[PDB]
């Protein structure tokens, strides 16, 4: 499952 | 040129509408990024985070107070409204328009839009950290306890309210500790909603991106995908482009309602 904000 | 636009928007069918927080600026409303960005001595990074939670929940919870607080007095901007009124106005026509956000202000439901995704969740929702139940909660104040709570002043006093006492489930066997129903940084967006949204991406004809850019997230998710279909994307932020698809630059509550007429 995709990451706020990819991450950064 | 807006004219060139506009003859897409006259034979469009499906628009799917992105909106990020310049839409949600322009009314007033702090997104606490950036400089002076700050809430107390704390920026949004700091605050919106399971470990925040876990570790000072009265504080995390100060926090969103004062966020639903705050709303009561910013209002939909003309913006917001132009997309809603456009929605009603093609859906009569059987025409789609859908609104995929990354705000958690509402300003779009209180425009009148009924096609909303909310992909980083609304401050107006709770869920419980025990049963899971998601949960409408518009009260002011939501608890007792936190009334008159919330202040942004750096010499602020925290509240520290005992966890018993901050929001909590209402399922009478239940009881848990409620949280904000938003995306935290470190979560993972829902996969049903992320489905839903590729579903309408895939099957709209127009794109629009509005207080923010394609070339970052949550737009660089999907706007490639669009693009690649061929089907036009424009761009209404306050943002430049260099001399090198649409890009309407200005505040959104000027450019879209001329656009989306
Ligand atoms: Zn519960």
């Amino acid at each position: 499952g995709v990451l706020k904000e990819y991450g950064v | 040129d807006l004219t060139a636009f506009r003859e897409h928007f006259a034979k469009a069918k499906h628009i799917a509408i992105i909106t990020g927080a310049g839409v949600s600026a322009e009314s007033g409303v702090p997104t606490f990024r950036g400089p002076g960005g700050f809430w107390r001595k704390w920026q949004a990074q700091d605050l919106a985070t399971p470990e925040a939670f876990s570790r000072d929940p009265s504080l995390v919870w100060e926090f969103y107070h004062y966020r639903r607080e705050v709303m009561r007095s910013k209002m939909p901007n003309p913006a917001h409204l132009a997309i809603a009124e456009c929605e009603a106005r093609l859906g009569q026509q059987g025409r789609s328009v859908v609104i995929i956000t990354q705000n958690i202000d509402e300003l779009h439901h209180r425009a009148g839009s009924k096609h909303v995704y909310e992909i980083h969740g609304s401050l107006f929702k709770t869920r419980c950290m025990s049963c899971g139940e998601v949960k409408a909660n518009h009260k002011s104040p939501i608890c007792p306890a936190l009334d008159g709570k919330g202040a942004p002043d750096p010499n602020t006093k925290e509240a520290r309210i005992p966890v018993e006492l901050l929001p909590r489930c209402e399922r009478k066997s239940c009881n848990g500790l409620l949280r904000p129903h938003v995306v935290w940084f470190g979560e993972t967006l829902d996969s049903d909603i992320l489905t839903a949204v590729e579903r309408e991406l895939e099957k709209c004809d127009l794109c629009l991106v509005v207080g923010t850019s394609s070339i970052v997230y949550p737009a660089a998710m999907f706007a490639p995908q669009v693009a690649s279909r061929g089907v036009p994307v424009a761009e209404f932020n306050m943002e430049c482009t260099p001399a090198t698809k649409y890009h309407f630059e200005g505040p959104c509550g000027s450019t879209l309602p001329p656009a989306l007429e």
